[PDB]
């Protein structure tokens, strides 16, 4: 099928450049335009520009005319976008889409999350949460002080799924992130398996009263 | 540089109701596009060239409008239609622009939260830092107030809030407030209370503990 696979997340220092890939498959790459979209949490979507792989011709939004640079490698069927001299305003999820025959983006890529920071990675400190309002009782994990995002929290290596709420990460005054993952169980063992890929911090933890 | 203002900012709808979101443009535009985005996933083309439906888009969706006011309408809401809808304009002029999006949430009865307090872990107390967590479980609507109080004194600035996305099953939200103070200031005090104010609660609920 028609697929668009984007490159992995980037953590790049401000002032430096970043180059991301969108590997196209399942269609004649050189026949349809590829567009790039910026997505910052809260300020909607932004059109960066498009490129026709069979020509290398490109349209840019005058906003990003000097920020982004679009290229194509027709041999490997990959389209590229380079973001030069990065700033905090460039931290966003970058989507890559194929413009279809019927004048609409029919296929998209999963996206690449760009985090623009000079700070080096930080593994989280996992802490347990002490195990009754509303007939139920709760326990959990505090994944505290880590950078960048994200962390993957599961319970009983995936066995426990019901009543689990993995809260969204919060930015702390310290500049580091911190999320909670709580599992609600009523009157009738519990292990949390935290995983931070950026600093290879896979930490298991048993929550006991 | 046509500015597309989308309204409402967020709205609620019970399955079966007629939903209509508007996209007002700063100047006249040639065409109007709409995208459906759910969390964790890339957007999806919903409506193209002001009124056509994209592949997969069901019959209940329809879009229309002209000049400075275009709209997306769902004849009868479904549970899977809870998502953010962004509009996007096209015109001979070059910057194709987008709206800030309308988040479409599901309506339901008011439900009071379940409150739980969490004293700092012994492991974290060794680390010289103390974190008291307060959980507000399964409640509706999203607006809930959390006042941390230490020895009856209102705390400020050292708390961080986080709210889950609306539940797939019961359509309620959960919230967590984390009070984080140094081990030094933690031992300077005894009673740690968490005061929750909500529409579903007749009077505020206070879960607490003594150090
Ligand atoms: C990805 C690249 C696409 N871009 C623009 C390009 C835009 C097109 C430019 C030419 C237009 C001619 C005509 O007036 C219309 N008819 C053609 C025949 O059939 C009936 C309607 C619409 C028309 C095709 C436009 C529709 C929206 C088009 C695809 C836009 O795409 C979107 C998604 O907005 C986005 C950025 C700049 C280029």
């Amino acid at each position: 099928q028609v697929q668009l696979q984007q490159s992995g997340a980037e953590l790049v220092r401000p002032g430096a450049s970043v180059k991301m890939s969108c590997k196209a498959s399942g269609y004649t790459f050189t026949s349809y335009w590829i567009t790039w979209v910026k997505q910052r949490p809260g300020q909607g979507l932004e059109w960066i520009g498009d490129i026709y792989p069979g020509s290398g011709s490109s349209n840019y939004n005058e906003k990003f005319k000097s920020k982004a640079t679009l290229t194509v490698d027709t041999s490997s069927s990959t389209a590229y976008m380079q973001l030069s001299s990065l700033t905090s305003e460039d931290s966003a999820v970058y989507y890559c889409a194929r413009l279809g025959s019927r004048h609409y983006f029919d296929y998209w890529g999963q996206g690449t999350t760009l985090t623009v920071s000079s700070a080096s990675t930080k593994g989280p400190s996992v802490f347990p949460l002490a195990p009754t309002s509303g007939g139920t009782a709760a326990l959990g994990c505090l994944v505290k002080d880590y950078f960048p995002e994200p962390v993957t929290v599961s319970w009983n290596s995936g066995a426990l799924t019901s009543g689990v709420h993995t809260f969204p990460a919060v930015l702390q005054s310290s500049g580091l992130y911190s999320l909670s993952s709580v599992v609600t169980v009523p009157s009738s063992t519990y292990i949390c398996n935290v995983n931070h890929k950026p600093s290879n911090t896979k930490v298991d933890k048993r929550v006991e009263p | 540089q046509i500015v597309l203002t989308q309204s409402p900012a967020l709205m609620s709808a019970s399955p079966g109701e007629k939903v209509t979101m508007t996209c007002s443009a700063s100047s006249s535009v040639s065409y109007m596009y709409w995208y459906q985005q759910k969390p964790g996933s890339p957007p999806k083309s919903w409506i193209y060239l002001t009124s056509n439906l994209a592949s997969g888009v069901p019959a209940r969706f329809s879009g229309s409008g002209s000049g400075t006011s275009y709209s997306l309408t769902i004849s009868s809401m479904e549970a899977e239609d809870a998502a953010t809808y962004y509009c996007q304009q096209w015109s001979p002029n070059p910057p194709i622009t987008f709206g800030a999006g309308t988040k479409l949430e599901l309506k339901r009865t008011v439900a009071a939260p379940s409150v739980f307090i969490f004293p700092p872990s012994d492991e974290q107390l060794k680390s010289g830092t103390a974190s008291v967590v307060c959980l507000l479980n399964n409640f509706y609507p999203r607006e809930a107030k959390v006042q941390w109080k230490v020895d009856n004194a209102l705390q400020s600035g050292n708390s961080q809030e986080s709210v889950t996305e609306q539940d797939s099953k019961d359509s309620t939200y959960s919230l967590s407030s984390t009070l984080t103070l140094s081990k030094a200031d933690y031992e300077k005090h005894k009673v740690y209370a968490c005061e929750v104010t909500h529409q579903g609660l007749s009077s505020p609920v206070t879960k607490s503990f003594n150090r």
